[PDB]
């Protein structure tokens, strides 16, 4: 989920 | 005249008759005359022959310039004859039907029903595939004539494929009288939404802003007022590499009325295709929009489109990094966080929160978007477009759905909390309670920032402990299984 | 939305995850990548911010043998070039 968190973060510059 | 009144003998009547309608002083009572216009009209569809046809018709534009005979010609009925004519291949017949035809539309009322009612629509556009710019100018401005306060003819000239037309008219020609009169044409078929697409997919705005160096300033403007409404289609047209140079270039134009229109082209040019917001990139055109709002001031009709352009070239693409720093380079951090502030009306504040949310994917920009005074005026606005929507049942004013200042206040303030400082001002404004109040809102896209501006604030161990103090045991709970993924992902991210 | 084809390289990981589609709304991407990553276990437990990309075709991608995925624009540039541009 520490990597889920911050992977679905990176998705947040492309929307 | 008892010669009219008689197919080898008008071909002798009808030249002494066009000799005799030369002289303004001798054509007087040749006009008005009974029976004599009466018995051509008729001899000109209903022949096979030539030099009948020609000097049938060649007297016809004689008669039609004085008050006199272009009554005795409308009155005798060949209105809709000579509409037939219209598809003459004699190249005279063209010179000596729309010739007469142009007359008949200047001083003359009850032409422009019958005109449309005969059927010269569907024909005069199939007249604008020649060459002889004499005839093309004369012709575009017989079809500015009908379509100038009408709406059933704009649409016939829809179908003939008239858009098409005049824009390789626009595209070909060098002759301004015609470029001018094809431009007096093409607007008034783009006021009105139903008659745009075919033009611009037909390559229309890239044949209008063909024209950059012009001194006919009643012609750059009549190219300019065009996309400015045609801009609907071209957000998936592409090969525009010479317009946006062309419209970049306009920005620092001496005329307040081309920044105006430039700037309202690029907004909705810009809006979602990945290669014209990564070409004004290009050219250097991130600056020149900055420059541009901070040539406006208190002018919303130009920095709402120079903001909604800035907003679109900052994200989403590969040069969106120098977008993201080259406003900044350029004084646009304290001119921007400044529109926020008073009298701008949401229209405005909503994009300018959305550029700030895209400003703030640069790392080297979160501070100096601090230091101006940026994260109380967010919730400033954010805690009165949230507190209006609650006192309406737990809808556009000023043309705004406020509750996206909510999802783009919120959204803002989830990028700069990535920023450690601005947690302690998030914080330190005593949102935490609003922001837990937003994860049970209906809409979609306002759990999200919510649930992921929680997120970068539980990921401090002081501020964790104050969201289970809110009641927030259910909200990210019950948004595990949302469909939209990114509620889930956050929610549960905060919970563990 | 965002329609754009990726290189044969990349069109592999989103195959052996479970897609078959060649245009892909820009999200896709990063999201049968999500689960490319977190699947195959590629990360580390105690910081999970890093992705070992090492004996994997993961690093042939990106080159590099580590990186962080906080590292958005860098794991980006990595994006635009697997995938069809002018
Ligand atoms: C384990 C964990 O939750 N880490 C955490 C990681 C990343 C982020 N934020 C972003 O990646 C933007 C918050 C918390």
């Amino acid at each position: 989920i520490c990597f889920q968190a911050a992977w679905m973060c990176l998705a947040d510059d492309w929307t | 005249t008892k010669l009219l009144n008689d197919q080898v003998v008008v071909n002798k009547a009808a030249v002494m008759v066009h000799q005799l309608s030369k002289k303004e002083a001798s054509r007087h009572a040749i006009m008005r005359s009974p029976q004599m216009v009466s018995a051509i009209v008729r001899t000109m569809q209903n022949t096979n022959d030539v030099e009948t046809a020609r000097c049938t018709a060649g007297t016809l534009h004689n008669l039609s310039h004085h008050r006199e005979g272009l009554l005795a010609i409308f009155k005798s009925g060949g209105i809709p004859a000579l509409v037939k004519m219209l598809g003459s291949p004699v190249d005279s017949v063209l010179f000596y039907a729309i010739t007469t035809l142009h007359n008949l539309l200047l001083h003359q009322e009850g032409a422009k029903m019958a005109v449309r009612l005969a059927g010269g629509l569907q024909k005069m556009v199939a007249l604008l595939n020649k060459t002889n710019v004499k005839f093309l100018a004369i012709t575009t401005d017989c079809l500015q004539i009908l379509a100038y306060g009408n709406q059933e003819s704009k649409l016939i000239i829809l179908a003939s494929g008239g858009p098409q037309a005049l824009v390789n008219i626009m595209r070909t020609y060098t002759y301004e009288k015609l470029l001018w009169t094809t431009s007096r044409v093409l607007k008034v078929l783009s006021v009105c939404s139903s008659n745009k697409p075919a033009i611009v997919e037909a390559g229309g705005m890239q044949a209008l802003g063909l024209h950059l160096t012009d001194p006919s300033q009643r012609l750059v403007q009549n190219c300019l007022w065009t996309l400015r409404n045609l801009s609907d289609a071209a957000t998936k047209q592409e090969g525009m590499e010479g317009l946006l140079g062309t419209l970049v270039q306009l920005l620092g134009s001496d005329d307040i009325n081309v920044v105006t229109c430039a700037a309202g082209i690029l907004s909705n040019l810009t809006c979602n295709n990945y290669k014209n917001k990564m070409m004004v990139c290009q050219v250097g055109g991130i600056e020149a929009l900055v420059r541009t709002v901070l040539r406006a001031g208190d002018r919303e009709d130009i920095t709402e489109p120079a903001i909604c352009a800035l907003r679109h070239l900052t994200s989403r693409h590969q040069e969106a990094e120098m977008a993201q720093n080259a406003v900044r380079l350029h004084y646009g951090l304290p001119v921007v966080v400044k529109l926020l502030h008073p009298p701008s009306h949401w229209p405005l504040i909503k994009a300018t929160v959305g550029l700030i949310r895209n400003l703030a994917l640069c790392p080297a920009n979160h501070a100096p978007l601090r230091e101006q005074g940026a994260i109380p005026r967010l919730v400033q606005l954010l805690v009165r477009a949230h507190q209006d929507t609650q006192r309406r049942t737990s809808q556009f004013v000023e043309g705004v759905r406020m509750e996206e200042i909510v999802e783009g206040c919120t959204g803002a303030l989830h990028i700069l909390a990535r920023d450690v400082h601005n947690r302690i001002v998030i914080r330190g404004l005593n949102t935490i309670p609003l922001f837990v109040q937003l994860l049970y809102s209906p809409i979609e896209n306002i759990q999200r920032v919510a649930a992921g501006v929680l997120c970068e604030l539980a990921q401090d161990k002081e501020a964790a402990e104050a969201i289970e103090a809110e009641g927030a045991t259910a909200p990210l709970t019950e948004l595990l299984h949302s469909r939209n993924e990114g509620v889930a992902t956050y929610a549960a991210a905060v919970l563990f | 939305e965002t329609l754009v084809r990726p290189k044969p390289l990349l069109l592999k990981l989103l195959k052996s995850v479970g897609a078959q589609k060649d245009t892909y709304t820009m999200k896709e991407v990063l999201f049968y990548l999500g689960q490319y990553i977190m699947t195959k276990r590629l990360y580390d437990e105690k910081q999970q911010h890093i992705v070992y990309c090492s004996n994997d075709l993961l690093g042939d991608l990106f080159g590099v043998p580590s990186f962080s995925v906080k590292e958005h624009r860098k794991i980006y540039t990595m994006i635009y070039r697997n995938l069809v541009v002018v």
